[PDB]
């Protein structure tokens, strides 16, 4: 795997390959619930969770009935399924531009 | 980025 400093390949905002460096190594907190319709999202925020107050408290027990903010404000009903400690990697190209992806967008 | 859903199985 990756330490900071390292340099990698990863993709561009143009759509292309290009060696760049890692920068900086976050752990970052996603949440994956289970929607009511049968779809599912892991990527949420903790704080688009508006039954509970997770920034403060921490995540809904695993199998939770929860209402989540979707991304066009709007309410759905679902059940927790589970908080997602991800690797995040933010990484440099040789424009200055720098992106924060995760593992499998990155290549050594 | 925003959240994104998907159909599961």
């Amino acid at each position: 795997s990756i330490t900071a400093g390292q340099k990698v390949i990863s993709k561009h905002k143009n759509g292309r390959f290009y060696q760049c460096e890692v920068v900086r190594l976050t752990t970052e907190t996603f949440y994956e619930v289970n929607f009511d319709d049968g779809s599912f999202s892991d990527n949420l925020y903790p704080e688009d969770i508006v039954s509970q107050d997770c920034l403060q408290f921490g995540p809904p027990a695993e199998g939770e009935v929860v209402q989540v903010r979707w991304t066009d404000g709007q309410v759905y009903g679902a059940k927790f399924v589970a908080s997602h400690p991800i690797q995040m990697y933010q990484v440099e190209f040789e424009d200055g531009s720098q992106l924060v992806v995760k593992r499998d967008d990155v290549y050594t | 980025q925003l959240a994104t859903k998907a159909a599961r199985k």
